[PDB]
């Protein structure tokens, strides 16, 4: 969906860093707590928190 | 007096005879020639010398009848780069991407030449990966993953006729490849034994020879 | 005719320097501080003590593969398992073990990239590859099986190109070789490339009388150098 | 990953169930290599 | 409601120090330059963050005890196993979200040396004593049974002078308590001596409209401080 992911479908090698920016959508009033967590290649997406 | 004849371009700049193509008359039209610095079935020894190298090189391509006649045709020499398609068949896209480099000759014209840069991702080219790509897991069955780095992956070329209509005169290109701004590294011991594989040094445990000729004895000439 | 006191973190070795010093490729191990295009200091950096393979009168050869020997045994072995990306140095001491009246000079060599190759054969078809035990042989080693082409087509009769200490019983017991980072990368798998492979040959082969502990050993002990990792994953 | 660390609190008028945008982007120091061309479509 | 950017390590959190401030015990954690009679920087402190514990109207209360918290899960937790001597600060963070339609104070306290007791039961024995699995909860935490004597014939009424924070969703929403290491030993086994228990107790119970979702949340998030260690074990 990205115009990144598109234009790197015009070239084949890729390289560097990367921002990801999540926006929420809910009221004022709602709140919660959530967990983001990146994984590096080797191992998996892990089990529980 | 100088060692400059003693240095690696010095060692390695020479066009060799590398790939032989067949153009026939009666198959479909192309060819499909992954580069490999081997073919010229000495090169593999001169470079297996080293281990680390690194190399731009230089490409020419002779085209003739089986006959060697000079023939007026007009030839389309396509490099293409890793990653990229390769030409399904004559007609395919591949040919007109134009992403793919392309070369247009006559015969009648003097070889295109051309040259090819460094194209690894590596800092240099690898003969041996001892070990397994990344990242190299279990479940295998396939027994191909193991000493294979496809970091020393050049591209390939193609060539055509061109279309529409297949050509009258049979062909023959004849690929003459030279290295250039050769770097090497850590250095290895030289081959004794005959090869079996390609992308591998497996050796025949039956048949081991001496490394050069042997005596009757020690105190004999 | 020296003492002996070496000693880091926690490991203890006795050595001596009383023949040749060290050898090197040349670059003691170090560090990378650019754009690539976690650093333990006071734990990985221990002397791991191998075990000492025995030699007998008829022995062929040993090699080891490097980081894989300690890749699945100790701390470093862990923060290997844990990490994906590696860099570091190693400081190879090889010590062997005998009186005056036995005889046997080695070849202690290191050979970056020992890519090997087994035998083709079983039935009298064409293909078969080395196993996982085999190129991955770990702490244990793996006795080899054609010495003169070190099951590579490879003659020993040129390997001194390579980073080289001779063990002589009568001259020297000891052997020490210092070997720094090596590849195209900045950092590789440990798990999956075994970069230099350490190998130990014996070419004027182990002798004695008869009745004298026919049995000399080779105590291999090893220590990182410069170690470097990057990004973590989760533990079991 | 992405986990629900935490109930979500409603008060009484917020809906029990929100959307949640992401949004992405590289860092200064992306580079590609090989310029190739992808796939598309084009008639008479 | 300041702005939330709080990140050490790794771990990253996002809290806030607008109403509430600190309390501490009257001494910051420190370490020992003694008779006794490692330091780990760079992996240890970072917030570990539990497992959000729900919070019905008819709940009773939690209480985890340190370090038995991580002692089963963690980096933490491993060099926990392998060493036997243990000492180490507390940054505890209690964090509960809901609404301002919500309501029920909390009492975070934290008892050190929080000795624990049951009733007596079965079905008509005279002795018993509490299981492993409630001398030694884990992460997870135990919701204990009798609040008003909080399972030690020891009233809440007076818990307050020990360290403790309230959280009033009316005013609090946050809570964040330092505990020193607290021993008659500076050093003492991890394994076998669960130090201070730390308690959350619901007194003004939670209470809502209908319809308001029955159950907030607390989520804890504690990071350990000036950790230190001497000798150690070897791995499996």
């Amino acid at each position: 969906s990205t115009l990144l992911g598109q234009l790197c479908g015009y070239y084949t090698q890729w390289s560097g860093s990367l921002e990801v920016t999540f926006m929420f959508t809910g009221s004022f009033m709602a709140t919660g707590k959530m967990l983001i967590a990146y994984t590096p290649p080797g191992g998996p997406l892990p089990k529980d928190r | 007096h100088s060692t400059a004849e003693t240095t690696l371009d010095s060692f390695f700049s020479r066009a060799g005879l590398v790939g032989e193509i067949d153009l026939p008359l009666e198959p479909n039209g192309y060819a499909n020639w992954d580069i490999d610095i081997t073919g010229y079935a000495q090169m593999r020894r001169k470079v297996e010398l080293f281990t680390y190298m690194r190399f731009d090189a230089e490409f020419t391509f002779v085209a003739c009848t089986p006959t060697g006649e000079v023939v007026p045709q007009l030839l389309q020499y396509m490099f293409v780069p890793p990653g990229a398609p390769k030409p399904d068949s004559r007609e395919s896209l591949a040919w007109q991407t134009a992403t793919n480099p392309s070369v247009f000759v006559k015969l009648s014209d003097p070889p295109a030449q051309v040259s090819v840069p460094f194209m690894s991702p590596a800092s240099a080219y690898q003969w041996f990966y001892d070990g397994y790509p990344t990242f190299g897991e279990h479940k295998q069955e396939k027994d191909l993953e193991y000493g294979a780095c496809p970091n020393n992956m050049m591209g390939t070329f193609s060539v055509r006729t061109v279309g529409t209509s297949k050509s009258k005169y049979p062909l023959v290109v004849r690929i003459y490849m030279r290295m250039k701004h050769v770097r090497a590294w850590i250095p290895r011991p030289m081959r004794n034994q005959n090869y079996l594989f390609k992308a591998n040094p497996n050796y025949a445990g039956n048949s081991i020879k001496p490394t050069g000729a042997s005596r009757t004895a020690i105190t004999t000439l | 005719d020296r003492v002996a006191q070496l000693t880091i973190g926690n490991s203890t070795i006795t050595t001596q320097e009383a023949a040749n010093i060290i050898v090197g490729y040349g670059e003691w191990p170090s560090y990378c501080s650019d754009s690539d295009a976690t650093r333990p200091d006071v734990s990985v950096n221990r002397f791991y003590t191998l075990d000492t393979k025995l030699w007998e009168k008829s022995s062929k050869g040993w090699y080891w593969k490097f980081p894989d020997v300690l890749t699945e045994t100790g701390v470093f072995g862990q923060n290997a398992q844990f990490h994906y990306l590696y860099r570091s140095g190693f400081c190879i001491h090889v010590q062997c073990n005998a009186s005056k009246f036995h005889q046997g000079a080695l070849l202690v060599a290191v050979l970056p990239e020992y890519v090997i190759g087994t035998v083709a054969g079983g039935t009298g078809t064409e293909d078969s590859h080395p196993p996982y035990k085999q190129t991955q042989p770990g702490a244990d080693g793996f006795e080899l099986q054609h010495p003169y082409v070190l099951d590579a087509g490879i003659p020993i009769s040129q390997l001194t190109v390579c980073p080289h200490q001779w063990i002589n019983l009568r001259t020297n017991n000891c052997a020490t070789i210092i070997v720094p980072y090596i590849n195209a990368l900045p950092f590789d798998s440990a798990l999956n490339h075994c970069n230099f492979g350490l190998l130990v040959v014996p070419i004027s082969p182990l002798d004695y009388d008869q009745g004298a502990t026919p049995v000399i050993p080779i105590t291999i002990t090893l220590a990182p150098m410069c170690s470097e990792f990057a990004g973590l994953r989760q533990a079991v | 990953s992405i986990w629900y660390q935490t109930n979500y609190v409603v008060p009484i008028g917020a809906p029990n169930t929100a959307y949640i945008i992401a949004l992405a982007a590289a860092q200064k120091n992306f580079t590609m290599q090989l310029c190739k061309d992808a796939s598309d479509i084009l008639q008479t």
